[PDB]
RNA sequence: GCAUGGCUGUCGUCAGCUCGUGUCGUGAGAUGUUGGGUUAAGUCCCGUAACGAGCGCAACCCUUGUCCUUAGUUACCAGC
């Protein structure tokens, strides 16, 4: 969490290289040891703690938090520490136009709400002609079972990989919780996390903080769900 | 008995309207026998002013169907002929 | 080009409008009756819209089922037209004639009834498209799954033969399993002749 | 009993072939085999499935064939007797599936199409 | 027949032709519909600022080739 040896042992400090580089990020750098850039260690955790402050500020306010960043290599922690009743997530490539073309996706979730139940029956290959399409819809639309509204918290684990969702977020005005690296640019993201995406430990120790802060947000929402009707502790 | 109509969704669906409604009244009537089918092709030209190799060809059918009694003792089907004629079935009687 | 959508499905979808067996010596003496009946009846029933006129021949006389969506105009004060025509259909068709009248509830889902209204609107000097954008959505609030309407002809212009084409929904035409209506009624304006085609697609199988 | 019924069709022919134990009695439509098929090579082609299965001397053969052409009836018998030989067992099944005798030849004549003159020949243009 | 409806030829039974919403472009546009593999086929698979839908292709129809059931006169002759 806030502990320093969580930052030291996970592999946060190291960057990509010295030629893969961006001087709009270079304020938040510490050195260039052995031709690999070393990120700053002391400005991270004040920024990192205040990111979880506004996660918990939203999480007790009856809204949604969206987890993205689908890489097949190290995105399985996003597959794992999610999929509960307050946070949607994604599993495949981010579709071009989702927040802005949400009227179409409302029509394409109509197929999703049937083909699970439609496999009750199961001719012979004709059952396989429709049970094949259930795999692709599970691969992309499976993580979103929510319908209605727009997610009030986009948590991007990798900014350099997905400029698609950041553009479609700022067209609508929703907060973006990005995790930038050395090479990626700190523009478009709202609450920055100057961290690293080059280890399974660092991608896990960024996300144990996030799914815990919404449980306490739900524990805070369960603390406050009596405040909605009763006024004596409210 | 012999039957003539234009489509097999009448004439082979009115034999059961006769076989059931005569064997009920005691007399024995055997299974109906098909006959060969009339087939007449009509190749007509299709363009108003001439272009010869564009054509269209039709065909008119006529289904036949023959019943066979064993013991004639029922005038029941003689009254039930307006029932057994429905739209396009013609029945010439051969009460064997 | 686009062989007629009844002539490919006589069989798997629809049936004939007239069923009667005839010998080879009287086959061409019942057709000439039944073809100048339909030219007679539609010229009399220009109003009280008529879609289908079926003719059966039972034993030795006749039967006719005229379909209207407004039967009260034809049966007016208990058959003042019914017995009047039944006297005078025998004068063209020497057998005694039956006349039977049903209803065409949902009149905006049969193609002849729709396309007669198009000739009425386009001879009242109504706009060629404001008449037809409203004549498809009205036939899509209730019923069909696809409608095409082609309007071809002079269309008001000087030397202009344009074709309006508007479509909604789904209309197949190379599926014999489906069920398609079709009708071509024309229009005589103060200049030119406008022909209208309608392809109301009801449910399949 | 031992009477065996065999049918076979090739090029709009149809042959009733009866097969029962006997001594070389080959008779077709109350005619001898050399007398019926006048001067052709198919006088031996009707024996080709018979001498393959080494039963040329051990059966009576009674054949009644209708329709077809001259050398189309001879093919009907050859297909016809192979169905009659396999009423016994499937010992000679593999001796005839490999021989290419059991499959009915599907190659039938093709209809005249409009514009064309034959089934596929069309007139000359320039 | 250059005032037009109706009906037919033609490219060509060739595999294409368009729309909705979205984003890029000052705009005419474009993207979907491109890439890799494959197919008689814009037929499929993997990819991917596009996600879908229609017309088409395929199948649905007819006929010919195998067998089964129902049927035996005017058709049929193995047994008598
Ligand atoms: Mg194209």
């Amino acid at each position: 969490q806030v502990n320093m040896r969580d930052m030291l042992k996970a592999g946060v400090h190291f960057g990509h290289q010295t030629r893969y580089w961006n001087p709009k990020m270079g304020k938040f750098i510490f050195g260039a040891r052995n031709k690999i850039h070393i990120i700053n260690l002391e400005k991270t955790l004040p920024m990192f703690n205040e990111a979880l402050t506004f996660v918990e500020r939203l999480a007790a306010g009856k809204n949604k938090i969206l987890f993205v960043g689908t890489k097949r290599s190290a995105g399985k922690i996003v597959r794992e520490e999610a999929a509960r009743c307050g946070m949607p997530y994604v599993d495949h490539r981010w579709l071009g136009g989702m927040l802005t073309n949400y009227k179409t996706i409302r029509q394409s979730i109509k197929r999703l709400r049937d083909l699970e139940t439609q496999s009750q029956d199961g001719t012979k290959k004709e059952a396989l002609m429709r049970s094949r399409d259930l795999e692709k819809l599970e691969r992309s639309l499976g993580g979103i079972k929510d319908m209605g509204g727009l997610p009030d918290a986009l948590f991007v684990i990798d900014v350099d990989h997905e400029r698609i969702a950041i553009t479609e977020a700022n067209k609508l005005g929703i907060p973006v919780i990005g995790v930038v690296d050395t090479n990626s640019s700190p523009e478009g993201v709202d609450y920055v996390i100057p961290g690293n995406d080059d280890a399974i430990r660092a991608v896990q120790l960024y996300l144990n903080s996030m799914a815990e802060a919404v449980i306490r947000g739900k524990q805070g929402a369960a603390t406050s769900a009596d405040e909605f009707v009763e006024e004596a502790p409210a | 008995i012999r039957l003539k109509a234009f489509d097999h969704r009448l004439i082979d669906q009115s034999t059961q309207e006769i076989v059931e409604t005569a064997k009920r009244t005691g007399a024995q009537v055997r299974g109906p026998i098909p006959l060969p089918t009339r087939k007449e092709r009509f190749t007509v030209l299709i363009s108003p002013h001439v272009n010869k190799d564009a054509r269209d060809q039709y065909e008119i059918r006529t289904h036949k169907r023959v019943l066979d009694i064993v013991q004639p003792t029922d005038k029941t089907v003689d009254a039930l002929m307006k029932l057994d004629l429905a739209a396009g079935v013609e029945v010439q009687i051969s009460l064997g | 080009q686009k062989v007629h959508p009844n002539g490919i499905r006589l069989g798997i979808v629809k049936e004939h409008t007239s069923v009667w067996y005839a010998d080879r010596k009287n086959y061409a003496d019942y057709l000439f009756a039944d073809l100048k009946v339909r030219e007679y009846l539609q010229d009399k029933l220009k109003s009280a819209s008529v879609s289908r006129i079926d003719i059966h021949r039972p034993a030795q006389t006749a039967r006719i089922t005229i379909h209207t969506a407004r039967p009260g105009i034809v049966i007016g004060k208990k058959g003042e037209d019914v017995e009047k025509l039944r006297q005078d259909l025998t004068k063209q068709m020497g057998v005694p004639v039956h006349i039977n009248i049903e209803e065409i509830r949902k009149p905006e889902l049969d193609a002849m009834l729709v396309a007669q209204s198009v000739a009425q609107q386009l001879e009242r000097r109504v706009m060629f498209r404001r008449a037809m954008k409203r004549a498809v959505q009205n036939a899509m609030r209730i019923g069909a799954k696809g409608i095409k309407i082609q309007v071809s002809g002079r269309l008001g212009g000087a030397e202009i033969a344009r074709t309006e084409w508007y479509r909604e929904g789904r209309v197949p035409l190379h599926t014999l399993r489906a069920d398609i209506d079709y009708a071509t009624y024309e229009a005589h304006t103060t200049y030119g002749v406008i022909g209208v085609k309608v392809w109301i697609f009801k449910g399949e199988v | 009993a031992t009477q065996n019924y065999g049918t076979g069709r090739r090029k709009t022919a149809t042959a009733r072939v009866f097969l029962r134990p006997g001594t070389g009695k080959i008779s077709i439509n109350n005619r001898g085999l050399d007398q019926f098929f006048g001067r052709e090579t198919a006088r031996m082609v009707v024996r080709q499935p018979l001498e393959l299965t080494e039963t040329v001397e051990k059966f009576d053969i009674f054949v009644t064939v209708v329709g077809g052409g001259v050398s189309g009836q001879a093919g009907a018998i050859r297909h016809g007797i192979t169905r009659a030989l396999i009423e016994y067992d499937e010992t000679l099944r593999s001796s005839l599936r490999k021989a290419g005798y059991v499959t009915r030849d599907a190659r039938e004549v093709e209809r005249k199409k409009v514009g064309l003159r034959k089934a596929r020949k069309r007139p000359q243009y320039s």
